This record gives C-alpha cells, structure tokens and sequence, in this order.
C-alpha cells in the first residue's frame, strides 16, 4: 500500500523559449496522489539548481493551472522567497523540497484550503521560491501561512519574506516578516 | 484530512 496524500498535485516545467509564448512551454509533468508516487518523481527529475536559466517547477493542486488567470488564482497572491544569487547552492534545493513536503504534507493547519501551489524560478539575478494562496485578502490565514513557511524553510529574520497580490504606481506588498 | 509531516515523509523514500 502507497500512502495516499489528502488531495492530488500536479508537477509542472517550463523552459524558457525565446520565440514561442509563455503558455506552450508549460509542461504537466504526472498528477500523483501519494507520498511513494511524489518522491518516485522528485527523485528522478532534474535537481531545482541544475535547471537552466529562465526555468521553472510548479506544483499545484490538480485542475489548477499554474497561472495568473486561472480562476482559482485570479484573486489570489503569494508569499515570495528570494534565494541569494551566490548563497544559491546550498540553500535552493532544500527550500524548494521542504516546501514541497509542507504542502503535500498539509502542514498549513486548519488553513490548506487556501493553499494553491508552489513555484520555483530559477533566474541570473535571483532565483525565487513562491507559495500561492487562493485569496490574497484573508490576512489572518495568509500571516498564518507565512509564518509556517518561514519555519519550514527555516528563513532568518535578516531575509524578510513579503505576501503580494497577483498600472498606475509600483503595488507595496500587503504582508511582510518579520514586519517593519 | 491527511497530514504526514517531514519525519514520516523522508522514511517513505
Ligand atoms: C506566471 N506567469 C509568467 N508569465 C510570463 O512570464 C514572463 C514573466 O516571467 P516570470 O516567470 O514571472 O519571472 P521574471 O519576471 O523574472 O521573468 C512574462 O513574459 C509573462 O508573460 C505569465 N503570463 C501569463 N499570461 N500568466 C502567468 O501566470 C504568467
């Protein structure tokens, strides 16, 4: 017997290609519903740091597109993690799997509903660890979340982890930790 | 409602 996860996730990938639009190069990898199926996956795919640039992991709920416009998405925001272009190697990896059996886990409390997915981008400047919520203006279970996730991922509170929502003036993020 | 925290999930590999 496998051990069957609360819900099904999907694993996706994107390679950045030049001429072709943004939403051919998201791939769906497999759908997997429990824990012997994840890491049958993960151990298999290509490491989060060995990825080239412009790439990216998603992995959300089933039947969620791993975009903004999704309607699961459309009202929500995410709590975004820079990972440090040179403290990168020995930081990455563990954040993005820690994350990933977080969520999979469903270690968010009374409050998983609201989770939607996980993103990974790797990037020259930064690479990025985001978690997407369903609804960027429940404050109390979007603080709830990030707070989990910064003990997840065990983020010091020198590296401030910030909610934002998914123009007219550059839009100041709705949450920070630790806050100023 | 499901919940298996790293500990287990980590003796599943
Ligand atoms: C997550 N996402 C990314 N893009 C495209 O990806 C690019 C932005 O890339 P990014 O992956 O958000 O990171 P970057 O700002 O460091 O490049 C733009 O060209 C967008 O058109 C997206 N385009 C749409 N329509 N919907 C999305 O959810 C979406």
């Amino acid at each position: 017997m496998r051990h069957p996860l609360q819900c099904h996730w999907a694993l996706w990938y994107l390679k950045a290609d030049r001429s072709k639009d943004w939403e051919d190069c998201l791939k769906q990898v497999a759908v997997f519903d429990t824990v012997e199926d994840f890491w049958s996956l993960y151990n298999h795919i290509q490491a989060a740091s060995g990825l080239t640039w412009g790439s990216d992991y998603y992995l959300f709920k089933e039947g969620i597109k791993p975009m903004w416009e999704d309607e699961n998405n459309v009202k929500g925001g995410r709590w975004l993690v820079v990972v440090d272009k040179q403290k990168r190697a020995q930081l990455l990896d563990h954040y993005w799997l820690e994350l990933l059996m977080a969520i999979i886990g469903e270690q968010f409390e009374d409050n998983g509903e609201y989770i939607c997915g996980a993103v990974v981008n790797v990037r020259q400047k930064g690479d990025k660890v985001s978690l997407w919520t369903r609804d960027s203006l429940k404050d109390d279970v979007n603080l709830r979340i990030g707070q989990i996730l910064k003990a997840k991922l065990e983020i010091p509170d020198t590296e401030p982890i910030r909610y934002e929502v998914h123009t007219g003036s550059m839009v100041k993020p709705r949450i920070v930790i630790p806050s100023k | 409602r499901i919940i298996y925290d790293r500990k287990f999930l980590m003796e599943c590999r």
